């Protein structure tokens, strides 16, 4: 079978980003030894090791949706993957408010329309507790 | 001396996808999307592998792929020059759609949930619309990507200024203004697969403005919706019959039940009733063999049954159905069937749109709202001109804000719910737990089930 | 690749004109050509010249000897007793080929002096200075000099260059081919009160030392041919376009407000033609000249167009705005693709005519709507299938005879019949629409942009034709550019519709198989008629069934007859649901007339007109009525109207009446439904129940609610109920009773429409509506019951016709005091008097029409009166009227009138070859042979018209009525 590839964006500190960029544009396999990525079983924490120097990482959710688009002639572009996550290196904490491009900053707060009426999972847990019970008493309340 | 052809009563109103996309192959075009997969629609999380090299916990080296990129590009140029030197079609396999080769650009979206969105494997074009200056003009400012076209009639809602080039994504699904920005100096692109990590740099990232929809998303329980569900199931059944190696072609029912698990089996039987029959005993037992008089349709007929853009419109409809369902009339107006119907009707000239409203995906004055207003002490030129000028103003504000490289500084009853629970502890006990829910969101979802279960008797 | 047929290459030409004398009708001038010999030993140089008296010729300021002979002056000898037309056609083709600049030939043969042979062998420049004089031109320059006294600017006298194709040899010596491109320098010394308009841009205007004359200097740096060079000298009122500022409009004096209103649309035509093609307008200026006694209604030269003043209308004139608008549009289309990109041979003319007509049709589509585009395309296709089934066929791109089925030679444009030239341009633009159907419209516009871009990179070089021949298109270059932009070649389509000269005829009939639910079509072709050919390609058919509209492609090979296509359900008759149409909409249909067993509502063979075809489909009458009512295609509604005349059932009357009542139907379908309803009403007399047809509908739509017989006061601001209102009594007058006489209920209705007409309140004129009222009065005239050939006097007049005669007398006399826009009521009243004379009502006397056909009248009155005289001399076998018409062909001042008299005498001939007539002398054969041979030697359009008249009257063999 075929499994859709999973692309994400890696953001590094600027000096380490310059060393990683120089090693990528060089093209040797020396970069392979220099750059490693260890993702912790939390799922939202990691180490990126640049030149064997550990950096602390967080996998965050991006507010917009990006899409990688490949081309052969630079006139027709084929969508290859959807990017929604970034492993910035240096829950509410795992949500990034800004977008990658310069015009998109504070997009989640300002350029996103918010419509409102985790919570569903809590309601399911409450229903399960009511089922495991015997007698349930309920009242919409006031200030108390 | 005028038109005099009643054209609105007689006539009321190129993209080649990859061979995995036009054949609707199941990684790229899913048969069924559950609720947690509809909430993560076009935002796929980073899954943990169970088997593979990355499934073992520990540090993992990323691998540079620049010999791979230039080897694949040199190989594709050899293929193109061996085939006569013209333009070729290369995306014939799923392994052609990897990010490991070719010139990748990134495309960011301004809206959170667009009315239409491309699946993986589908093609789009970049068109550079350039309105010439009055009289003499030097020529279109040249651009790295796309082809240039001179537009006297603006494709979008606003109109282009003289001497203004605007790039845009153009395909069958939408048409949307894009703006080229340079990448940040810190961000790279990591392509992870089961075997390892791979790293590319990126240099070009476009920002995609508000989409102008060219395909109408169907509504829920619509006739077009049910027709697409039936045709998609039929195409999947035909492609399972084509994949069968048995000389009387035969399939199993629980393959289709694995693909479409929300379907009642009465509908799947209905699709298999014509073109197949069930063998209970003897050879081919518990199989749905193909009828001997039935000619299985060819590949081009199966491609003519369902289009990939219809699948994208259906996925937009069911994702919006989930988001509306989770959030308990303003929201219903912002649903893509309403907004796509409004925009396509405005493009034929049926009706006008209030460009400031609640269907505005920004939530501020930037961007349009595609909801229908009637085209009616002026009742004619005043309304039309007012709508037109508001359209040019919004188009021009969005272009400026999006192309800005300026840095932006980081910035009813009032009643809670209380529940008493009675349980029995180990040995013998009867403790009672009183729990108070102060979250009005938890409240609404909780109560709605009881009121439903109270009527469910 | 273009290789010249001439042994020299012409680089630059100076045309200087002095002494334009309007009293004596004379010009003097010189011409200086700058040729580079391409072959050594050039010796003779052969140039083209007609009617010019060549005074002296100097080559490199050395006196040279010339000899002039024109074989096309007298084509056959006077003392040859041949009288067949094939002899004259071969001799005329040989004579035109002997003066052809497209071969090496020419009429003026200049001998290079001996001392320049060492200058010509090593190939160096030669400057030939001819000076000439036109003494009193019979062609080329037309002098319109009115007989009011005063100065020549005070009386309105002007000159313009007339003619078609290569007719610039008629006023200066040149290389009069479309392939000899050169740069130009044009000087004209005219009177001080006059302006000289020509090609190029006006670099200066200097006075003469007496300040009584001034010289206009024009320069043309874009290399054009000699055939695209024009001239208009007159006392023109100049108007700069207030929108585009390089465009100047010139009109005759006192016609400036008409020019302001008329030429106010042209900037939108410029914007369209520069927005579908991506090239700007190639010339640096544009000049529109409006003149009197024009050759054609619109002529297009390089950077200049010459229209007639009869196109000029005011703001209150409707029914003339679209015609003038489309004349301006096709002049601009020919500016792009007849004058900038020129022709490489006489073959490859179909390319230029097709591109001009095709982009003009795209303009008509955007401007007047897709429905007007479809109606225009259908009327052009019906025109060509009528002409090609009538006589042989039109052959685009012949190979050099290739077409021997027709009485003239197609090797040169000046031997073609004028009807063949018109059908040539018509077929060329329809074949270009077919090429757009195979290769999509955006690729087609990319082809045209590639041709224009090659021409405009070519147009700026100075190399003498190393690169100036990229401005000349050919067929092979056009097909190669098509294959470059698309990757498909159209060589089967080119081989079928260009190289082969025929249209196809389809006879279709269907049968529905209820058992297998299929539709068995039966399409057979008539390929043994003289104009036809056999089609073997694919064929689209559109079937409207209850489940919707489905298209099917049929492969019609030679041995094919029965095509079984599948049919869908009939479950939209089980439930009442709406039936979906060809577009996205759906309607409620009354399915009571439909068959119970068949789902299919109508069938259309080749709906998109993708072949050059004539379809004869055999549907049932209810299918034609459903196709008339619920179709969303105007050509299918028109063909259902045309096919409902054979079914006079009352359901068809209900169908046409529902079409007539229906706004949001295209107006030209309702105008056809009027005449179809009149024919059906005439066929079901002694069955018709109530009032006459369309009368109650006219009183419901256009009359007052309180008074049914009083018409509403005229408000013509809707432009669709105006056309329907002015066409409905014209069809209503074709009603006839059981006695074959028009009823006195419809004639009284038309007379009350005439009496109660009030036009003091609309912003538009009433001349076309009143002219159509006279046409409706003329339609009601039935033949009178003369007893014993009783002389038609005033007392034994019909009581019906006395009212009609009083009305047309009142209208014609009121036109003599308050004239209409183009004397439309004079034309309608002369036509009605000829209608009354054709029946036995008014005495058959041509003296009235002979007085209206004099020179000083308006040209529409003249051609209406001459049409009446041609009809009289056909019916009364008049010898002296035929001699009057032939004399008027020989010496009339306006050449358009001479061409029109020959045209009308060809269309309505006094006798055919089958008839024994008293007018079949040897004297008439000798007169018409002298008119073909000599006499018409100065026009190239009168000579082809005389050939057409001799063919119509005496045929291709020897005139029979002869010793």
């Amino acid at each position: 079978p075929h499994e859709l590839e999973s692309q994400f964006i890696l953001r590094l500190p600027p000096e380490y980003a310059s060393t990683v960029r120089r090693a990528v544009q060089s093209g040797h396999v020396n970069l392979k030894d220099r750059l490693t990525i260890e993702l912790h079983p939390d799922g939202r924490h990691g180490i990126v090791r640049v030149d064997r120097v550990p950096l602390a990482s967080k996998l965050v959710d991006l507010p917009c949706v990006m899409e990688s688009l490949k081309t052969i002639d630079k006139k027709t572009f084929y969508k290859t993957a959807d990017i929604c996550q970034m492993l910035v290196s240096t829950e509410k904490k795992f949500i990034w408010n800004h977008g990658i491009t310069l015009p998109l900053k504070n997009v989640r707060k300002r350029r996103f329309r918010k419509t409102a009426k985790d919570v569903e999972k809590e309601v399911k847990r409450l229903l399960s507790t009511d089922a495991e019970a015997v007698s349930t008493r309920w009242e919409i309340i006031a200030e108390d | 001396p005028w038109n005099l052809s009643n054209d609105e009563y007689y006539y009321p109103k190129i993209i080649q996808h990859s061979i995995p996309a036009v054949e609707l192959r199941q990684p790229f075009f899913p048969t069924h999307m559950g609720p947690i997969k509809l909430r993560q629609f076009h935002r796929p999380p980073l899954k943990k592998y169970s088997f593979g090299a990355l499934s073992q916990p520990g540090p993992h080296s990323v691998q540079p792929l620049l010999k791979h990129i230039k080897k694949k590009a040199k190989m594709r140029e050899q293929e193109r020059q061996a085939s006569g030197g013209g333009e070729m079609f290369f995306m014939r396999t799923p392994q052609d759609l990897t990010g490991k080769d070719g010139d990748l650009i990134l495309a960011e979206y301004s809206e959170e949930n667009g009315p239409l969105m491309m699946q993986v494997g589908m093609a789009t074009k970049i068109k550079n619309y350039y309105k010439r200056k009055p009289g003499k003009d030097p020529g279109a400012p040249d651009c790295k990507y796309g082809e240039t076209v001179y537009c006297h009639t603006s494709p979008f809602l606003g109109s282009l200024h003289p001497g203004q080039l605007l790039q845009a994504f153009e395909n069958n699904l939408f048409r949307a203004p894009i703006y080229l920005h340079k990448m940040p100096e810190t961000d790279f692109l990591i392509i992870r697969t089961r075997q390892g990590y791979y790293i590319r740099e990126l240099v070009d990232i476009f920002v995609v403005g508000q989409q102008c929809p060219l395909f109408e998303v169907p509504g829920p329980n619509s006739k077009r919706a049910n027709t697409h569900i039936r045709d998609f199931l039929q195409v999947f059944i035909y492609r399972l019959f084509w994949k069968s190696k048995d000389r009387p072609r035969r399939i199993r029912m629980e393959d289709i039940k694995k693909a479409f698990p929300s379907h009642s089996e009465s509908s799947i039987r209905k699709r298999l009733k014509l073109c197949a029959d069930f063998k209970r005993t003897g050879m081919d037992s518990n199989w749905w063999v193909l009828k001997s008089d039935f000619r299985l349709p060819t590949e081009e007929e199966i491609r003519a049954m369902v289009s990939p853009e219809q699948c994208c419109a259906y996925y937009s409809m069911i994702a919006a159905e989930q988001r509306l369902k989770d959030a308990g009339d303003d929201e219903v107006r912002t649903a893509p069937w309403n907004t796509t119907r409004a925009f396509i009707a405005a493009m034929k000239g049926k009706c006008l749109l209030e460009v400031t409203g609640v269907a505005d995906p920004t939530g501020c004055g930037e961007g349009f709202s595609y909801v229908k207003i009637p085209n009616k002490r002026f009742s004619v030129a005043e309304h039309q001109e007012r709508y037109k000028e508001e359209c040019q103003r919004i188009f021009d504000l969005q272009n400026k804000v999006l192309s800005s490289t300026e840095v932006l500084s980081t910035d009813a009853t009032g009643r809670c719910l209380k529940i008493y629970r009675t349980f029995r502890d180990e040995e013998g006990k009867e403790y009672v737990r009183c729990e108070t829910v102060r979250k009005p969101a938890v409240i609404d979802a909780y109560v709605r089930i009881r009121t439903t279960k109270d009527e469910e008797f | 690749g273009f290789e010249s047929p001439r042994p020299y290459k012409l680089t630059h030409q100076v045309v200087c004109i002095n002494n334009i004398n309007f009293q004596r009708k004379s010009v003097v001038g010189f011409v200086e050509l700058t040729i580079f010999p391409t072959v050594a030993n050039l010796n003779r140089i052969k140039l083209n010249s007609k009617q010019c008296r060549i005074y002296r010729v100097r080559i490199n300021d050395l006196e040279a000897a010339f000899i002039y002979n024109d074989p096309t002056l007298e084509v056959c000898h006077s003392e040859s007793k041949q009288r067949n037309l094939n002899y004259f056609s071969n001799a005329y083709a040989a004579a035109v080929s002997a003066v052809d600049p497209d071969a090496g030939n020419g009429e003026l043969c200049i001998k290079v002096p001996s001392e320049l042979w060492k200058h010509v062998d090593e190939l160096k420049v030669l400057k030939i200075h001819i000076n000439f004089s036109l003494d009193q031109p019979k062609g080329g320059l037309h002098f319109v000099v009115p007989s009011v006294e005063g100065s020549m600017a005070e009386r309105g006298a002007h000159v313009f260059s007339c003619g078609y194709q290569n007719s610039t040899r008629f006023w200066f010596p040149c290389v009069d081919s479309y392939s000899e491109l050169c740069t130009w320098k044009l000087e004209f010394t005219v009177d001080a009160a006059m302006v000289a308009v020509s090609n190029g841009d006006l670099v200066e205007t200097v006075y003469t030392h007496d300040m009584r004359k001034k010289t206009f200097h024009y320069m043309l740096t874009i290399p054009t041919a000699a055939s695209n060079i024009s001239l208009a000298i007159g006392p023109f009122e100049i108007l700069v376009d207030p929108y585009m500022h390089e465009v100047t409009h010139f009109c005759l004096p006192q016609l400036l407000p008409l020019l302001k209103h008329t030429t106010s649309y042209l900037h939108e035509v410029f914007e369209f033609y520069e927005e579908i093609l991506t090239c700007r307008y190639p010339y640096s200026c544009f000049k529109t000249v409006f003149i009197d006694e024009a050759y054609v209604e619109v002529a297009a030269y390089a950077s200049m167009s010459i229209f007639s003043t009869n196109l000029l209308h005011s703001a209150m004139i409707i029914d003339e705005t679209p015609l003038t608008r489309r004349c301006l549009a096709q002049s601009l289309a020919q500016q792009f693709f007849g004058c900038f990109i020129s022709r490489m041979s006489w073959s490859d003319e179909w390319v230029l005519k097709g591109i001009s007509g095709y982009i003009y049709g795209l303009w008509m589509k955007k401007t007047f709507g897709v429905n007007e585009y479809r109606h225009w395309i259908k009327e052009e296709l019906d025109k060509i299938v009528a002409y090609e089934l009538k006589t042989g066929g039109v052959l685009l791109h012949p190979i050099f005879n290739p077409a021997s089925h027709l009485h003239f030679s197609i090797k040169h444009p000046h031997t073609l019949s004028w009807e063949y030239y018109s059908m040539f341009q018509c077929k060329a633009h329809l074949v270009m629409r077919l090429i757009e159907n195979r290769i999509s419209m955006e690729f087609m516009l990319q082809v045209f942009n590639k041709l224009l871009s090659l021409a405009s990179t070519a147009s700026s070089q100075k190399f003498q034709s190393h690169m100036w021949s990229q401005m000349l298109v050919s067929t092979s270059g056009f097909l190669k550019s098509i294959s470059n932009v698309s990757g498909k070649d159209i060589q089967p389509l080119i081989k079928q519709w260009v190289d082969q000269s025929g249209v196809v005829k389809f006879y279709g009939s269907f049968a529905f198989n209820r058992k297998r639910n299929v539709l068995e079509l039966e399409i057979k072709q008539d390929y043994t008629s003289p104009g036809t050919q056999k089609y073997v390609g694919p064929l689209k058919v559109t079937v409207q069934e209850l489940d919707g509209s489905f298209n099917h492609t049929l492969q019609i090979e030679e041995n094919s007859l029965k095509h079984d296509i599948p049919c869908h359900s009939k479950s939209r008759r089980n439930k009442k649901k709406k039936i979906p149409l060809m577009n996205g909409e759906e309607v409620d249909m009354d399915l009571s007339a439909m068959d119970a067993d068949s789902p299919l509502l109508w069938i259309r063979i080749d709906p998109d007109m993708s072949v050059l075809r004539k379809v004869e489909f055999e549907q049932a009458d209810f299918m034609w009525q459903y196709q008339l009512r619920y179709e969303r295609d105007v050509v299918a509604q028109q063909e259902s109207i045309l096919a409902l005349e054979k079914f006079p059932t009352p359901a068809s009357r209900l169908a046409l009446t529902d079409i007539l009542e229906q706004e949001q139907c295209f107006y030209r379908v309702r105008m056809s439904a009027c005449f179809c309803l009149a024919k059906i009403a005439n066929s079901m007399v002694s069955t018709w129940t109530g009032p006459p047809a369309m009368k109650s509908l006219f009183t419901r739509m256009f009359c007052c609610k309180s008074c049914p017989n009083i018409v509403k006061t005229n408000n013509f601001m809707s432009f669709q109920s105006y056309f329907l209102q002015k066409t409905m009594p014209v069809a209503m007058a074709l009603l006839r009773d059981v006695h074959n006489l028009c009823p006195k209920e419809v004639l009284t209705f038309i007379l009350d429409l005439i009496k109660y007409n009030d036009n003091r309140k609309n912003k538009f004129s009433d001349n076309y509506y009143r002219a159509e009222m006279i046409d409706a009065l003329a339609n009601s005239v039935t033949p009178a019951v003369s007893v014993n050939n009783e002389v038609r006097t005033l007392d034994n007049l019909n009581p019906d016709v006395r009212l009609i005669l009083e009305e047309i007398t009142r209208f014609l006399n009121m036109e003599k005091l308050l004239p209409s826009y183009r004397h439309t009521i004079t034309v309608s009243c002369l036509r009605a008097i000829r209608v009354l004379q054709k029946n036995g009502h008014v005495p058959s006397d041509p003296a009235l029409f002979k007085s209206y056909a004099e020179y000083g009248h308006f040209v529409d009155i003249r051609i209406a009166a001459l049409e009446a005289v041609v009809d009289y001399t056909k019916v009364d076998r008049s010898y002296e009227e035929l001699q009057w018409l032939l004399n008027m062909i020989q010496n009339d001042p306006v050449p358009y009138v001479r061409h029109k008299i020959l045209n009308m005498l060809t269309k309505n001939p006094p006798f055919t070859k089958n008839m024994e007539s008293p007018l079949c002398n040897e004297a008439l054969v000798d007169q018409l042979w002298k008119l073909m041979n000599s006499g018409t030697s100065h026009d190239w359009r009168l000579r082809c018209g005389a050939v057409d008249l001799y063919f119509t009257l005496f045929g291709l063999s020897r005139p029979s009525c002869l010793p």
